[PDB]
């Protein structure tokens, strides 16, 4: 449920970013998303309580989160130059990476 | 979502028993309509209607959901998602709206007994009332499921899972919840209370030797009809109320006070009712004890 709660955090911060207007709000939301993502990456999904870390499913779960962290960091890069619009547009792509790669394992 | 190998093995076993129990139980009920043509009554047809819905929860709704709870993924395309959704929402409100109809038919048989006697063998009238019910049931969720995505300019349901496009729309959910719960619960409460008062009144009625003697026999029959109705209405109420009540509460706290697994537990309690009904018909009705005899143990002659 810490994985459930880290997913909670990803949701709340992604909507702040739709809703924001300045770079600081967008930055804080992403730094939060990132922390939650690194935390969620170390989780063992309920589905997988019975699998090795070298298991194809557990490597794939963790690669979904590599995509995500990296996408959050691209958007931090843009936010950390005051490009609020680019950084907000990049936030949409997070939704794709979540559904396609991570949501399976929840 | 989903479950480890060890847990899916224990849940699949249990999910399967429920499937077999629901399917066999309602097939047996339907085969008893075939065996015994004395079950050609409106009251009986209203119970047949409940057994059809129940058959379909077993044959269609539970089976398509099993893989989805076990693994967390709907693997059948959104097309089959919409059909399964329509049919699950349809069988829910149909069962509910049919308990209303059964309760009305029983209220007329005690409170309007002599008018009811003439109408009772009229199965064409019965089959037309059940059809109207299927349309009314469909109307509550059917169009909203099929149309919300286009009205809302696209789906908010990732290709992973299967939910009604209105399922995080609180405004729709509060008015559908409250209708779905109160229409049936207040109508059903009224008929049953009204049967109780009718019997209590006639019991305290002061009649001569033959009229009194004729009407304690007719009151013995009414008292039995009232038990029968209370038992099925109660067991439905206790299977259906948690799900109906939780939806009303999810919608009124905008999804912030009800964990997913509460309402997902409640699904099984409501679907479990479909296994139970087959056993209640012969427990509570002569006509079904007679039919099951004609089918399974006709040696009684
Ligand atoms: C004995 C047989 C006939 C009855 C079958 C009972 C089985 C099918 C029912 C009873 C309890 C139900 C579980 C109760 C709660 C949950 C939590 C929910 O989040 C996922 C489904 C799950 C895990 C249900 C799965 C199905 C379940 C195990
Ligand atoms: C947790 C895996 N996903 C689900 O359980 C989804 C929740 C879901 F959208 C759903 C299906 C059917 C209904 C309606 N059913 C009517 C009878 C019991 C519940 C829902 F309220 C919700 C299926």
């Amino acid at each position: 449920a810490d994985l459930e709660d880290n997913w909670e955090t990803l949701n709340d911060n992604l909507k702040v970013i739709e809703k924001a207007d300045n770079a600081a709000q967008v930055k804080d939301a992403l730094t939060k998303m990132r922390a939650a993502a690194l935390d969620a990456q170390k989780a063992t999904p309920p589905k997988l309580e019975d699998k090795s870390p070298d298991s194809p499913e557990m490597k794939d779960f963790r690669h979904g989160f590599d995509i995500l962290v990296g996408q959050i960091d691209d958007a931090l890069k843009l936010a950390n130059e005051g490009k609020v619009k680019e950084a907000q547009a990049a936030a949409e792509q997070l939704k794709t990476t979540r559904n396609a790669y991570i949501q399976k394992y929840l | 979502r989903g479950f480890s190998a060890a847990w899916t093995a224990v849940l699949a076993a249990l999910m399967a028993l429920l499937i077999v129990a629901t399917v066999l139980g309602n097939a047996l009920v339907m085969l008893a309509f075939v065996a015994d043509s004395s079950l050609r009554t409106q009251n009986n047809f209203f119970l047949l209607n409940l057994a059809i819905s129940d058959f379909l929860v077993g044959a269609f709704c539970i089976p398509l959901y099993v893989p989805y709870v076990l693994t967390g993924r709907w693997t059948f395309g959104r097309g089959l998602c919409k059909l399964w959704l329509v049919v699950d929402y349809l069988l829910c409100t149909s069962k509910a709206f049919n308990i209303v109809l059964i309760s009305y038919d029983r209220f007329l048989s005690v409170t309007r007994a002599v008018s009811y006697r003439a109408q009772q063998g009229d199965t064409r009238r019965a089959v037309r009332k059940m059809l109207l019910v299927w349309v009314l049931a469909f109307l509550l969720y059917g169009p909203a499921i099929l149309s919300w995505e286009y009205l809302s300019g696209g789906s908010s349901i990732p290709e992973g899972h299967c939910y009604a496009e209105f399922f995080y729309n609180w405004y729709f959910l509060i008015t559908a919840s409250t209708l779905e719960f109160f229409t049936p619960f207040l109508s059903v409460t009224f008929f049953n209370l009204s049967i109780y008062l009718n019997i209590q009144r006639r019991t305290r009625l002061r009649l001569d030797g033959a009229r009194e003697a004729a009407g304690r026999f007719r009151l013995s029959r009414d008292r039995k009809v009232a038990k029968s109705l209370a038992v099925i209405v109660s067991i439905f109420g206790l299977c259906w109320a948690p799900y109906t009540l939780l939806m009303i509460i999810r919608a009124a706290c905008h999804g912030h006070c009800v964990p997913d697994y509460w309402y997902e537990t409640s699904f099984w309690l409501l679907w479990a009712n479909s296994a139970v009904n087959p056993v209640l018909y012969p427990l509570c009705h002569h006509s079904f004890r007679r039919a099951f005899t004609k089918l399974l143990c006709p040696q009684k002659l």
